[PDB]
């Protein structure tokens, strides 16, 4: 299906930006699931900590 | 987050809290609240009635 000389490269580029940008969203998602790991850890560590004082 | 509550376990970044959540316990038995039990006041027992 005949096309001009530059259209096939505009169509390949408009799906490079999309995969790059959808690649960044993934990186940031994974980071925010690491915050909920730090948070949980902290809480349970403060509980185990108080126990050791009171029983002493 | 569901396995740290079900008591099934967690594998990933939540793999450090699988030993902190074993100290909490499950049911009636809690390793944390059984530390308080070596220091319980010794109360006498029950015997039959003597005059």
């Amino acid at each position: 299906m005949p096309v001009l000389l530059g259209i096939p490269l505009l169509l390949r580029f408009l799906g490079f930006l999309l995969v790059t940008l959808f690649g960044y969203l993934l990186t940031f998602l994974k980071k925010g699931f690491g915050k909920i790991a730090i948070a949980i850890s902290l809480f349970l560590a403060l509980i185990i900590g108080l126990n050791s004082i009171l029983v002493g | 987050v569901s396995g740290l509550a079900n008591g099934n376990g967690a594998t990933g970044d939540f793999a450090g809290s699988n030993s902190q959540m074993a100290q909490v316990g499950d049911g009636d038995n809690s390793p944390l609240m059984n530390n308080f039990r070596q220091y319980l006041p010794s109360l006498p027992q029950s015997v039959e009635c003597r005059p």
